[PDB]
């Protein structure tokens, strides 16, 4: 009774999402409608988390796939995925609703599908014996993901008080605002909204996966499709320490409950090394153990964008190294030694810290039983330069003259133009003032 | 004869940057936790070259001790006061004896004093790097003189160490090996590995213990100190501190000279090598 | 030997053997492992509480209750998470060793219980005295655990008592450098000292 | 943890370095990514010093090669070793601006990429356990490779105030001024900071070089084009003290820290011996070790254009003698036992003078592993012959009219001409001064 019902909202989230659930057949090994293999308890050694728990003899996804664009969820049955999803709560075969392209559009529309979006996660979170949490896998892109997704964070938090919340923010690209101009807006609204209503982020930018994509993929050009590969790599890579064995702070509140200092310094860097063609055959002969958990305490495979002059004029405080697969665990604390000898990471001295190492056995799968993967949360305090960047973008458009009173057409009449602004900057002085 | 005699000289450079976290005692922690930190950090410091890993290097154990290097108040050092332990376990220990341990402390000890010269004259070079930390190439305030008594400072030392390394490794390495090995009937090797070290100190340096050659290299490194600490930060104090090293090697000199015999010690050969030098202007 | 004794606490089990594995695994033997599994039951009870009053929860108590919270947390997880990790996975793999290898049934719980007495005394001292540290670092989410269910000065009788606990693990460090300086638990402890060091 | 960062620059500079590399993968004799003989880590005890140990299979060089011309480095294209470097990491494949052949073009691109130029070589160190310094494989030749290497002999040793500097200066043809006419002026601007920016060099003359290909390889044909053959012999020599392991002197600033007895003196002429093919009809019967020694206290390797009345009228003042290799390790102080009775050494007329014997092993390779091998790095104070060379063939090309205006094209619009030549007598004259 660990169940999560992850919310896969918005349209780029429902394609990080797709992918996620596609991974987790082929590593538990089973043909989606049943299971078929034995490896199903014996090398998963859960049952339910992102199943339905058992009254039929069958383990159904635990999955709403809501979207007001009925092309996510038509995109089901161009693949052998609509055997395992069910229509009648993973999806509703055709949903319309608005374009929408504005967030305060979508916003009211949570305000009068009000009775269907808190009665159809209900519809399959009545099987549950306690309930883990809920983890919304939106999107900050578009104004579909964006514009119900800061509803929801508002209302599973008066109903569902002890709750465990979380969100894999994904972000819209930065670097293109010649086909897009209400992007400082509709962004900063969502992140209002996670600094205290709340209470865990997973930030995630765009222009920082498409620096991997040409630093590791080599692709002529990164764009929405090769952006879905990077992302749902690592939400299946976050439940290695949670559906495989752990011990102890191996359930989902143990984990995340250590990466969140206070309540606004939370936001978790993400790094992700192997999609690389030469570190992919390095594993079949295998790399040491002293080269592939130091890799994840370098900053080089970080999602985050920032710059290099501020991983070493700022310190972790909560990091978090999950290797994968092959690990030989008896030298996994010869590792530790020797993050000392070569300092890559600096480290907090004014109150205590926490290198989180751990390691799993994974179900069969060659691409994670024989290949090292390494998976990083940190949590590191050069996160306000991406609120620098919001901001910096806010108030040039505002300047310009520009959603004034053209963003104020759906449920917005009042002032709330200042109130962005101070609560993004009480954030990045609450954040450096908590640690000397 | 990777690991006391240095030809994996790798791990003698690694300790040439732990000896950059000396520059003479005390100043360094005491604690009974003092050994317990860096014992690991020495059988690491194979690695931290990125040599092998630890099953080969676990042969080599060190024993800190503790001697009083403020002179009073104890606070130990890595100059002579670091040994190298050499295990006794089952498998060797038909060439180990504990005599033979008493002699391992004894070359792994002379090494690296020697080796903290050599280091901290290099200290001096990085100081001296210039556009502008060198102050001055030559006259006025002085650089011309002070370097050309720091040059034959640092001839004498490398040519010195160079004969020293040469006498140290070669017909040892001929003597051990190949002729134990060869004999073959293989008993009792610690009679004949001890007879092997006792020729193996004859011809490191010896100086029969007593004799001013070992007054010499005391009084050299006496002002040695007085060297890095001039430099590091008084131009009289500077060419004062060559004036007693020149004091020092004339004093060799007329040494070498009653030592003469016939033949007595392969190091009398290579000094009159620098004695037909002095002949020479 | 006397840690882990009978209070609230004080779980175990009997696992049910029969001959010929019943003198592959004594009885008496398993009284010798059941308070190892109860020392890794308290300090897995101890890091869950700090998880529970974690998820229970700007203004005046609630500011300075993240602070208390994340530096308890550090400290349970530093000292107990870390050195039962470097323990679980090495001695499951020198064990597999000597399960292969006997030609008798007295052999294998030889190797067993000459294990077993090394598990005990790295992980902890004979001693009474860090009893009274492990309780005093429990007091103090002890104090918290109920001041989430119950609605300042709540906050500075919590900071007295983790101020007791801090010069009580000064005093267990003193314990631990004035032990062999010979054998590997010196060794072991002190790795416990690099983990709260950064 | 002594990685040097090798900064190959200049249209020779790239070549001398391309064939550097190329020279370590068949020494060990293994494949430059891949091992196909035990001789790799049996060999060389340290394989890791100018590499990196494998992660993806394959080897990575610690090099950057920029220049003012493309066509260099895509002649490192074109062959075939792209997978001994990265043409993203280790070299900017295709980097322009200047024509080039103005010393002023390089020295002013320098400082416009400034901020690009030491985040390339800082970024080359990443991984690194500690930086020995800087090896900057320039060349002399051209005003490219020239003009940017002279202001990083200056800013690496304030920004690493203690680190090394040591260049791999190479002349262009002084038997040709229609290959470069601003020759003069680009060699003695780099000589200034040869003396005061600066900590030692290597000088290397070019006619010399041809000098020795038709009398000890007895090519019939002397071109101005073996220019990179014999430099990356000597440059492989260099550092048998660092790759494979010394005893005492067991660091490169070890051997380095002794050739120097003041600023302005440490001009080195190097010499190497394996060069001779009458001593390999007799390597089966072993050659000799007692008159290998007499090619390095007499002239007959020096590449170092220097007077033949010139090694009698000014003596050695420090002489350093590396053996490498076979050598017959047991007579080579039998051998510099009878140099004294000859007089072949050369000692000052006043005071101490030093012969440093030192050996090292290496790798399987038989013309330094089956052959006595002499290297020599002198410190001999006839190098005023050639200051007077460049001094010469400067202030006739001030008669003949030529860039005093043609140089003056871009940046230097301020007279400081007769301040490098005024500068360049004190140095010739104070070496004189230092002896009797």
């Amino acid at each position: 009774p660990r169940e999560i019902i992850t919310l896969q909202l918005g349209q780029c989230g429902n394609q990080i999402g797709f992918e996620f659930w596609k991974q987790l057949c082929a590593e538990h090994g089973i043909s989606p409608e049943g299971i078929v293999e034995e490896f199903a308890t014996e090398g998963t050694d859960r049952k339910d988390v992102f199943f339905y728990q058992a009254d039929d003899e069958h383990y159904i996804p635990r999955a709403v796939l809501l979207d007001l664009e009925p092309r996510v969820i038509h995109s089901i049955l161009n693949s052998p995925y609509a055997n395992l999803y069910n229509p009648e709560n993973i999806y509703l075969s055709e949903h319309g609703g608005g374009a929408g392209n504005n967030w305060a559009s979508g916003f009211s529309q949570g305000e009068k599908i009000h009775e269907d979006i808190f009665d159809i996660i209900d519809r399959e979170a009545d099987g549950s014996d306690s309930l883990e949490g809920f983890v919304l896998c939106h999107s900050i892109a578009g104004g579909t993901g964006s514009g119900l997704g800061s509803y929801l964070l508002e209302r599973l938090n008066d109903r569902y008080p002890k709750k465990l919340v979380q969100t894999y923010s994904v972000f819209p690209n930065q670097d293109e605002m010649s086909h897009v101009v209400v992007q400082p807006y509709n962004s900063l609204l969502t992140l209002k909204r996670l600094t205290q209503n709340a209470d865990c982020v997973v930030v995630l930018d765009n222009t920082a996966l498409n620096r991997i994509a040409t630093d590791r993929l080599h692709i002529q050009n990164p764009s929405f499709s090769q952006i879905n590969q990077l992302v749902s790599t690592i939400m299946s890579a976050s439940t290695t320490t949670l559906r495989y064995p752990g011990y102890m702070n191996n359930d989902l509140i143990g984990l995340i409950a250590s990466l969140i200092p206070t309540p606004r310094l939370h936001f978790l860097m993400t790094g992700y090394t192997p999609l690389t063609t030469d570190q992919s055959v390095a594993s079949v002969r295998k790399t040491t153990v002293l080269d592939v958990m130091r890799r994840l305490l370098q900053p080089k495979n970080v999602m985050v964008s920032t710059g290099r002059d501020r991983q070493t004029n700022h310190c972790y405080i909560a990091i978090l190294n999950i290797i994968q697969g092959e690990v030989d665990p008896t030298q996994v604390h010869k590792s530790l030694q020797r993050i000392r000898e070569r300092k890559l990471a600096n480290f907090i001295p004014w109150g205590p810290a926490s290198i989180q190492v751990a390691l799993s056995r994974k179900s069969p799968y060659l691409p994670s039983a024989h290949r090292v993967s390494g998976l990083m949360m940190a949590n590191h305090t050069n996160i306000s330069s991406l609120f620098e960047r919001t901001c910096r973008q806010y108030d040039k458009l505002r300047k310009r003259e520009a959603f004034l009173e053209q963003f104020r057409k759906e449920d917005i009449f009042k002032d709330n133009f200042d109130e962005l602004d101070n609560s993004r900057e009480i954030v990045q002085q609450l954040i450096d003032e908590y640690h000397a | 004869r990777h690991f006391l005699l240095m030809e994996d000289g790798e791990f003698a450079q690694s300790l040439s940057d732990m000896l950059f976290e000396k520059l003479g005692s005390g100043q360094t922690p005491s604690e009974l936790l003092n050994p317990l930190v860096l014992n690991s950090i020495l059988n690491k410091a194979l690695q931290y070259s990125l040599h092998g890993d630890s099953s080969l290097a676990s042969n080599l154990t060190f024993a800190l001790k503790y001697l009083p290097e403020v002179f009073t108040p104890t606070a130990p050092d890595a100059l002579s006061c670091l040994e190298l332990k050499y295990k006794v376990d089952w498998p060797l220990n038909i060439v180990i004896t504990d005599t033979c341990m008493n002699k391992y402390s004894r070359i792994f000890s002379f090494l690296l004093q020697l080796k903290h010269m050599v280091w901290t004259l290099r200290d001096v070079w990085f100081h001296l790097k210039r556009t502008a930390l060198v102050n001055q190439a030559s006259n006025s305030v002085q650089y011309r003189q002070l370097q050309l008594y720091r040059h034959e400072m640092q001839h004498f030392v490398k040519v010195i160490q160079g004969y020293i390394a040469n006498q140290i490794l070669h017909v040892t390495w001929c003597e051990f090996r190949n002729k134990l090995s060869a004999v073959s009937n293989l008993e009792e090797i610690y009679k004949t590995h001890a007879d092997y070290l006792n020729k193996a100190l004859f011809r490191g340096l010896l100086t029969e213990k007593a004799a001013p050659l070992m007054n010499i290299i005391h009084s050299i490194f006496s002002l040695i100190l007085k060297f890095r600490l001039q430099l590091i930060s008084n131009f009289g104090l500077m060419q004062q501190s060559y004036n007693t090293f020149k004091y020092y090697s004339d004093f060799l000199f007329e040494v070498v000279s009653k030592l003469v015999n016939r033949g007595y010690q392969p190091h009398l050969e290579d000094f009159l090598l620098r004695i037909n030098f002095n002949s020479y202007y | 030997t006397e840690l882990a004794l009978s209070g609230l606490e004080s779980f175990s089990f009997d696992y049910i053997v029969k001959w010929p594995l019943s003198l592959i695994i004594n009885r008496k033997a398993l009284t010798r492992y059941q308070m190892l599994f109860r020392h890794m039951f308290y300090c897995k009870h101890v890091e869950r509480l700090l998880c529970n009053v974690w998820i229970s929860n700007s203004a005046k108590w609630f500011a300075g209750a993240f602070t208390l919270r994340q530096r308890m947390l550090n400290f349970v997880q530093n000292i107990q998470y870390y050195m039962m990790f470097e323990v679980m996975e090495p001695t499951w793999h020198i064990l597999e060793k000597n399960l292969k290898s006997a030609s008798n049934i007295d052999d294998v719980l030889s190797h067993h219980t000459s294990f077993l007495d090394n598990c005990l005394k790295d992980c902890m001292l004979t001693n009474p005295e860090l009893l009274k540290i492990f309780s005093k670092l429990m007091s103090v989410c002890v104090m918290f655990t109920n001041c989430l269910q119950r609605f300042e000065s709540t906050i500075n009788n919590f900071d007295s008592n983790f101020s007791a606990h801090l010069m009580d693990l000064l005093d267990k460090l003193s314990m631990y450098s004035t032990s062999d300086c010979e054998h590997s638990m010196i060794n072991i402890i002190y790795r416990l000292d690099f983990n709260g060091f950064y």
